[PDB]
Formats: C-alpha cells, structure tokens, sequence
C-alpha cells in the first residue's frame, strides 16, 4: 500500500 | 446428569463488518480466531470421539469452512488462513443454520448434535423467516448455544432458550475464554435427547512383521510417502496414518483405547472440596498434595480421604488432573 | 479397565529389606564398574541389544 | 531450566524379595543410582532443580523438596535428606495383607501437582521444562488403570515427560504413558548397570533429547477388551452414557440401566 | 570469555588447575549443552572408546553442535584419544564433586569499583594506591611516564571506561591473570580461587587486590573469612537522547558525568539531570581520543532512560547515524605506507611480478591498466631481490 522507499525506511549508513 | 459423550458441534462464526471494529485489544475477528483455536484445540483434547465443523458466514452467505472431522490440526490450519479473510458483508443466520442442518440432518441418533454461533453484528439479514427454521431445529434436536459479542439481541435470545441451548455475551476478553471453555464440556442430555449404542473398532498399530518380510507398503488414507507401518482397520484393512478417524469406507469410528479413557473423568466428576481458612486441627504445615508450606489461610479436604490440599493443589486437581491425589489411595 | 492382566513372603521380604540399608553410601564403587558400565555402552550401540 | 522428578518405585515386597533372593541387585544400590542420577542433573547447571518421590503399598512420600567429603556443598544436603528419609520410610511401615501391590498413580499425582505448584512459583522471566523420570520396579495394579490414566493426560496437557525406566517387568500400562506424553521408555535388563542407562538415555533434557540418538520406541499394544471377559476385542460396542467397551450386542448394557430402544 | 581463557593454556597448567573438585565442576558448567552429557557418559568408564562412536551419537540434524563441542573439549584436553577416556585426574576430581571424596555487599562493590574508575579519569577524589596505579599502567589501559605526576589514560583506557561494568570488570581480571604469571604469581592458584569463589602468600596478595577492586570484602579487619560480592562470582538507565543532539543525563554520580563528558559538551548541571550536547567537535575529539563510535552508541544505548525504551529504535536513528558519520568523516583518507613500482617496460613480466607479489601476500593495490602496483616496505626487499635476480 505505497510503502516507503528503502533509503527512508532503513539506515543507509555503511556502519 | 447424563452427558452427551459423542457430540457433533458446529462453530458458526460471523463474517460481519462489525467484527472489523476493535473493542478488544486486538482486532475482534483475529481475537475470536485466536481464541477459537484454543477451543478447537481443547475441544478434541477433552472429547476425542466427538467431531467438529466450522462455518463462516459473510456477505449474507454461509460457506462451510471445514467439514466434520476429528483432526484439530486441520481445523486450526483453516483458522490461520481465515485470519487474513476480507471480513466484509452481512451475516445471515438462516443461511448458517440451514447449512448446519443439512449436514447434521443425516447424523446418527446416538450423537448429540450441537451448534455454537459466535454472533458479532446484531443485524441478521436472512432470505426467509427463521422461526420456521427454529421449529425444524427443535424437531432436529440440535442444540444451538449462541455466544453474542457486544449485544443481547432478541433474535438469538429466543434461539438459545427455545432450542435448548445457552446464550451469552462477552463482558471482556478474559470472560470470553470462560464462555467458550464452558462449551468444551459435554453439555447434559435433556429429556428430549436420547441415547443409543455406537459401533466402534480399535485399530491395532502394526509394523513390519520380521525385517520387511511380508511387508505392507502403502502411503496414506486422507504428498504422503510410503509407510512401513500404520494403523489398519478390522473392516477397511486400510492404512490410516493417525487416529481417531472415521472409517472412510465402513463409516465406523476408529479410536484407540486411551482416547475413550480420556473422557471418563466426565462420568465421575470430582466432588468439590470444602474451603476452611483456619488451620482447624490440621497439624501438617506442609500441604499433602504438593509437600509445600501453606503461606495462605486456606485449606481443602475431601469427604472420604479427608486429606489437606492447598489452593494450588485444589486449583490444579479440579482444573486438569480431574482426580484427588491422596484420595486415590 | 479394558487393559488386560504367600502371605509370609510379604512378612519375610519386609523384614529382610528393613535390615538392608543400615549400611549406606556405597557410591564409591558399588554403583558402577568399568565392566558393567562398558557393557551398557556396547548394548546401546546399534549392534548391541 | 528443568525440574526433574524421580518417581522411584521403592516397593518393599519386590525389593525385599531381592534381599531374600540375595541377588546382586539391591534397593540400596538403586537409591544410589537415583542419588548419583539426581546429583548429576543439578550438577549440569545452577538453575536446575529436582525432586525424588518413593512408592509403597501404604503411601508415597517425597524424598526431596561444609563439604566434609569435598563434594559440592549443595549436593551434600540432598544426599543427607534422601538417605535419612528413605530409611525412615522403608524401616517404618504397617502391614496390610489385602493391599500388597505397589501404587504409582498416586505417587505421580503428587508429582504432577508439584511442578504446577513449582511452575507458579518460578518467575515469569525463566521458562521451565519439567520432566518425570518414573523408575518402575514392580508389576502394575489392575485397579489403578483409570486413576493412572487421568494423571497421564494431565501431564500431556501441561507438557511434562514421563521417561519410564521400568525394570524386571514390562509394565503394559506404564509403557502406554510414556508414549502419550512424549516420554522415553526403556526396559533395562542389566540391573547392576542401571545407572549408566540413566546418564545416557534419561539424563539429557527434552531440549537436547531430540538432537541425540536413543533406543527406538517400543511397539505399544493399545489393546481394548470387553467388560464381560477382559479379552482383547478389535470391534467394540459402547453407549453414549457409560462409554464402555462391551463384548457383543445386548438389549441394554448393565452399567447404564438405560432404556435402550431397538432399531 | 572464561572458556576462551582456559583454551589458551598449556596442558601442564591445565592438569594442575584440575585440582580440588570445585574447579572441575566450574569448568564442567561451561560445557555448552552437548558435552555435559558426554562427560557424564565416560565418567565411570575406565576403558577408552572409539572416536567413531562419539560422532554417531548425534543425529544428522544439528550435527555442527557435535563437532564444535568436541573441538572445545579437545582444546580443554578433558579427554585424549588414547589410540576417548577423560583425564584420570579430571575423572577422579570430578567424581569428588559428583558425590565423591547482602544488599550492603552490592553497594560496596559498586562504590569500590567506581573509585577505581574515578582514578582512571582525572578525578582528584579517587582511591590512591601505588600497587593499583602500576597494575592499571601495566594492564595496558594507562600510562604514567613519570611516577611523581599522576598517570594519564591511554587510547585503550578510554574505551575500557565505556564498556559495561560486567565486561569492564572481566577484561580487567583477564589482564590481571595474564600479568600474574609475569610478576611471579602462579596462575593456577588465582584461577582456581576464582572458580571456587563462584560457589598462602600468593592468595593473600591476590585477595588484597580483589578487596581493592571491591569484588571481595572481609568486613572483619582482614580475617580468614571473606564475603564475596555479586561481581565476584563472575541496572536502569538514566540518559535521554534527543533528535537534536542533546543528552539529559539523570545522574548523581560524578563518574557517569565524567563518562558522558568524554564525547559531549556539558551545558547545565542539576542534581538529577545534566544537559549535554553531542557536538561534532566533542565526538571527533572522543573518536580522536581513541573511542569507537559503536561504543558511544552502545554506551548511550545501555544507559537509556526507561522512557526511550518503548520507542524503537530507542536511540533516534539520526543520532546514531550522525555519530557514525562523524566517525567516518575523520578517516576519509586511508593512509597506507607502501612502495610504488612504475616504468614497467616489461609488460609481460609485470604480470609475472604481479603474480609473485600476490603469492607472497605483500601486494596491497594494483592497476593493470597503468601497469603499476604498491607493496608494503616490509616486503619491499623480497620483491626487490626478486627483480635483482631476474
Ligand atoms: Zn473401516
Ligand atoms: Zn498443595
Ligand atoms: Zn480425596
Ligand atoms: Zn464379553
Ligand atoms: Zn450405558
């Protein structure tokens, strides 16, 4: 149902 | 009071929109499905010879979710699937009762027919009048015990009392378990209800005779692979994976010895124990049942053995064990 | 239920066992032996009984 | 954690017969094997608790709720209470010729409620996996089938195992119990080597029993017999009131007194 | 971990350690799930058994557990193949164990341990002890360089501060045990005592050190009897982390404020609250001092106020993310010493030299397109010798 994109949903930091 | 040892109960569940509303902690439909699983799992655990069949009525249509069967795992699986059900429509009590009546019309006389309707939406749109159906049910000796949800609807009120069943409403979720848990026990057989002898066969489990000599390969009877050994029948001679399953061929119930012994505790209910808080000359500080010190001013005793049981022991004995430990001696 | 199937012996047995345990705590050696324990392992093997 | 429970069948008549027979196997050794078996269990981890229960023709009593020998101090207390308690029970007892068969269902009933009493006490943080290591040593009693059958179901409902370790006689009823509740069964023929069976087959807990090879289950003959004869019957007739296995067709079953109608 | 420590020991010390029964029980307890059964099996057995039988006693499912436990015990040298009988001393000693042969304390342990931490940081009010000072300095988490002046904290010293008290204490004991041998203290005596505690001159000195850390307490002018504390056998949070880089520390202790001040700027001080802001200047200083970002998130994570616990993640992701970015920002340039080779006229031989460098494990980076590679100076001579050989 129009879920948020991956970058907004979960951290994109390598650490 | 003589009880109905073998009963065929239908758990009719309403697929009404009102089930969408969340008065309880979780979604109401999920909660009934979650708790109905406990009843289904517990229902057979306290009455093996019985069999159950669930019906879901939504959008004014009653569809048999599962037919009469003796395997709680199969019924529970449907409950898990039904969790994601659309739950959009209006129930039709006449449709639900009519569906149950057709299947239950041909049932043997000895069995105690029953129905449990989980009513959620007070509205009941039906194709025809139900009072004619109500008359048919009484002639059909079907015990309909509705369990309403958030409504003391008149239509169901006559249904339970007129048909011989019991009506109830969910005060809260905790009270909900009590209501269904009560229906687990075999309801007493009324004057109208009758009884008769039922034929049954005990399937002796068999395995390979002597190192796969004259073996009996077969897969199953309702992707089952070949089985070295499995339950057979006195008449079918058919390999049944698990018991108790009605003969797919004979129509005769197959059931192991322990299952019948499971229901004897119903015949001989344990007499309740008088509760006296004070010691009353009870010189044993430790409870006899559990050999634990009594930290509360409470005691229980029998009328024959005259032993001492704490609250924990008495709660346990009357809940699960269904017998007095010491009084066995 | 359905599951299917002199006096002095009770007295004689009761007295004999009464005097049995006046010696206790033999655990050092009496409980097990290398031969007895080893035989159990061999039995528990697939070949063994 | 695990709450082991060793329901030892300390039947004086049977164990006494061994003393008269002067056989190598004796009750004192059996209690030591139970004792060593008990010590090892607690010895596995701190959180573990155990209990020991005896049996007698009269009544069954719990054998259990510095380091002089050098062993762990806690195990020292357990040995003292068990050693003294068993001797008191065996030495002191009445005589009843009418009742001479060992009672085990009653002793188990004291065991099943003990876990429930102990299950309430244990804190919500820690989940407990109790077990009953029934060690049968004598033949079963005919009149105790119904009583024994109720306790077994109570165990299954509460998920307590009954790892019967019967010896000197294969108890047809007991071997039935361990199957219903998922407990193990074992008919040890080398009584002097009884303990080594325990440390191997019974000692490992349920969470670890699966990841281990153990003797395969023995065939259980779920025999059903008529109430007329007590002979095995494959096709049984029962009524919806007595729920009683019957020999052949009758106009009315005696135990019911029902006005059965032909059809 | 404790089992880790025992594995890194010689067979000679291990057998000596397997002395009084309590030790065998202590080492037995750490056997994960399987080997505990195996120990009981081959305990009354005086005859070795085949290695194949042990392998086939575990079902194919969960087989990896069969091997890992066996490797652990082989490391502990409990049994020997003898071609798998247990150690005769362990079997005997274990058999002895297996039927053979308060509120004030926790406060004392917390306070006495705290004062050591107070001394760790530049806290003027901390317990002073010459033996303790050299112990920490020789423990690898502090350095003085001038006995007259108080010692400072090393790079590893700051990290040790943030570690949780259990791991903070255990690491200290682990370092203490290793240095016990160097200073001349027998490792078995102290190591055996720790196990016996879980239930001579060397111990007297060791017991004094344990008393100093607050793990043990005689309470009776250093009598023979001692009363170990909770920490000797082997708490709600107070920090509120905001999305705007603000920490509100509900602390009364000066140590915790000293800890939080390591990686944040203290703004205001209140009896049950201290306002700290996690400025990049502070965190970069904390990272420069030696701290690792994961510790900072962990240190704030563990001491999380109950109110933040219901939220998930308890630490707002931007704060955790931002701290990491502040850490990663410093190390944008990865300096790596090496020797560069260029003017590779022999293009065909360049690959051969590339293969030779790869075989030796000296090559760090290479560029086939430009026909160049970098090798650490440690291996520079080896490649230089190879080139000279031709
Ligand atoms: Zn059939
Ligand atoms: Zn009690
Ligand atoms: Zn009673
Ligand atoms: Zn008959
Ligand atoms: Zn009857």
């Amino acid at each position: 149902a129009k879920e948020r994109p991956i970058w907004l949903r979960e951290s994109t930091v390598q650490g | 009071v003589r009880l109905g040892m073998m009963r065929h109960l239908y758990v009719v569940v309403d697929g009404s929109r009102t089930m969408e509303d969340q008065d309880l902690k979780p979604n109401r439909l999920t909660c009934t499905l979650k708790l109905l699983e406990y009843f289904v799992e517990e229902y057979f655990d306290q009455n093996p010879i019985s069999q159950i069949g669930i019906i879901v009525t939504k959008s004014k249509r009653a569809e048999k979710l599962t037919e009469l069967s003796g395997n709680p795992r199969k019924h529970i699986t449907s409950l898990k699937k039904a969790v994601d059900m659309t739950c959009h429509g209006e129930p039709s009590l006449y449709n639900s009762l009519s569906i149950a009546m057709q299947t239950l019309k041909h049932m043997p006389g000895h069995t105690s027919r029953e129905v449990l309707i989980i009513f959620s939406s007070l509205t009941t749109c039906d194709p025809s009048n139900i009072y004619d159906l109500i008359k048919t049910l009484k002639a059909a000796k079907i015990r309909v015990s509705v369990i309403g949800l958030s409504a003391e609807v008149r239509v169901c009120t006559v249904l339970a009392r007129e048909t011989g069943g019991t009506y109830h409403v969910i005060l809260d979720e905790s009270h909900y378990k009590e209501l269904l848990t009560h229906h687990v026990s075999p309801p007493p057989a009324s004057s109208s209800s009758e009884c008769s002898l039922i034929r049954m066969g005990f399937p002796q489990h068999t395995i390979a005779s002597l190192s796969d000599q004259d073996a009996k390969p077969s897969f199953s009877m309702a992707e089952p692979g070949l089985t070295l050994g499995g339950y057979f029948c006195p008449q079918c001679r058919a390999k049944y994976c698990e018991l108790p399953v009605e003969c797919k061929i004979c129509g005769l119930t197959l059931v192991s010895a322990p299952h019948l012994a499971r229901s004897y505790h119903h015949l001989f209910p344990l007499d309740a124990f008088q509760e006296i808080p004070l010691e009353e000359y009870n010189g044993e500080r430790f409870c006899y049942g559990c050999q634990g010190e009594l930290k509360d001013q409470h005691v229980y005793v029998c009328a024959v053995c005259q032993n001492v049981f704490c609250v924990d022991c008495d709660v346990f004995v009357h809940d699960s064990l269904h017998c007095c430990p010491g009084c066995i001696h | 239920g359905p599951t299917p199937i002199t006096s002095q012996d009770i007295i004689n047995s009761f007295q004999s066992i009464r005097q049995e345990m006046e010696a206790y705590t033999p655990k050092l050696t009496q409980v097990l032996s290398s031969s007895a324990a080893s035989s159990t392992i061999t039995a528990l093997s697939p070949g063994g009984a | 954690l695990n709450l082991l429970v060793i329901v030892v069948d300390a039947n004086p008549i049977w164990w006494g017969k061994q003393a008269l027979k002067e056989s190598q196997f004796t009750l004192s050794k059996c209690i030591d094997a139970v004792m060593v078996l008990g010590n090892s269990h607690l010895f596995m981890n701190r959180s573990n608790k155990l209990a020991v229960i005896a049996s007698h023709i009269q009544e069954s009593r719990f054998l259990y709720p510095g380091s002089k020998d050098g062993k762990y101090e806690l195990l020292t207390s357990a040995n003292e209470v068990i050693v003294e308690e068993i001797k008191d029970l065996m030495t002191k007892s009445d005589i009843k010729g009418q009742h001479t068969e060992t009672l085990l269902a009653g002793s188990l009933a004291k065991a099943l409620c003990y876990i429930h009493r102990m299950n309430k006490e244990v804190k919500d943080n820690q989940e407990m996996k109790s077990r009953i290591l029934v060690i049968k040593a004598a033949e079963d009693s005919a009149l105790q089938y119904m009583n024994f059958m109720n306790v077994i179901f109570a165990a299954q409902k509460q998920n307590i195992l009954i790892d019967a370790c019967v010896l000197d006689s294969d108890s047809g009823l007991l071997q039935q119990a361990c199957d219903i509740t998922g407990g193990l069964y074992l008919k040890v023929p080398q009584m002097p080597s009884l303990l080594q069976y325990l440390l191997w087959v019974f000692l490992p807990d349920q969470d670890q029993r699966s990841q281990l090879i153990l003797p395969p289950p023995v065939h259980v003959d779920y025999r059903a017999a008529c109430f007329c004869h007590r002979n095995l019957i494959e096709i049984g007739y029962v009524c919806s009131v007595c729920l009683s296995i019957f020999c052949n067709f009758s106009p009315i079953c005696t135990t019911c007194e029902t006005a059965f109608k032909i059809s | 971990n404790l089992q880790e420590f025992l594995g890194g020991l010689s067979p000679g010390v291990l057998d000596r350690l397997y002395g009084h029964p309590a030790t065998c029980l202590a080492v037995f307890r750490e056997l994960p799930s399987l080997a505990k059964n195996w120990v009981m099996r081959m305990l009354f057995l005086e005859q070795p058994l085949p290695q194949a039988a042990v392998a086939l006693w575990v079902k194919k499912e969960f087989s990896k557990a069969q091997e890992e436990s066996t490797g652990l015990l082989s490391g502990l040298r409990i049994w020997h193949t003898q071609l798998l009988i247990l150690n005769p001393i362990f079997r005997q000693n274990l058999r002895i164990a297996l039927l053979g042969g308060v509120p004030s304390l926790d406060k004392y342990a917390e306070e006495r341990w705290e004062v050591v931490l107070h001394f760790m940081v530049g806290s003027p009010s901390a317990a002073v002890s010459q033996d303790l000072a050299q112990l920490l300095s020789q423990a690898g988490l502090m350095k003085s360089t001038e006995p007259g002046e108080p010692p400072c904290i090393t790079s590893a010293g700051f990290q040790f501060l943030l570690l949780d008290t259990p791991a903070q204490l255990w690491y200290f004991m682990l370092q203490y045990l290793q240095t016990a041998q160097s200073r001349g203290m027998d490792l078995v005596e102290i190591l055996s005592f720790l196990f016996q505690l879980s239930f001579s001159d060397s111990l007297l000195n060791f017991l004094q050190h344990l008393r100093e850390f607050g793990l043990v307490f005689q309470r009776k002018r250093k009598s023979r009897r001692y009363y170990p504390t909770r920490l000797a056998i082997n708490q709600p949070g107070f920090i509120v982390v905001e999305t705007n880089y603000r920490l509100y520390a509900y602390t009364e202790s000066e140590l915790q404020i000293a800890l939080i001040a390591l990686f944040s700027e203290m703004l205001y001080r209140f009896p049950n609250m201290v306002v700290a802001q996690v400025t990049r200047e502070s965190v970069q200083q904390a990272i420069a001092s030696g701290i690792t970002a994961q510790q900072i998130i962990h240190f704030l994570r563990t001491r999380a106020h109950p109110v933040m616990l219901k939220q998930t993640p308890v630490l707002p992701p931007t704060i955790t993310d931002q701290i990491r970015l502040w850490e990663l920002e410093r190390d944008r340039l990865r300096f790596t010493e090496g020797v560069l080779y260029n003017q590779f006229l022999s293009q065909v031989d360049f690959e051969l030299l590339l293969a030779h460098a790869r075989e030796l494990g000296v090559l760090v980076f290479e560029n086939s397109a430009k026909r160049l590679m970098v090798v650490t100076p440690a291996g520079h001579s080896d490649v230089k010798r190879f080139w000279k050989r031709q």
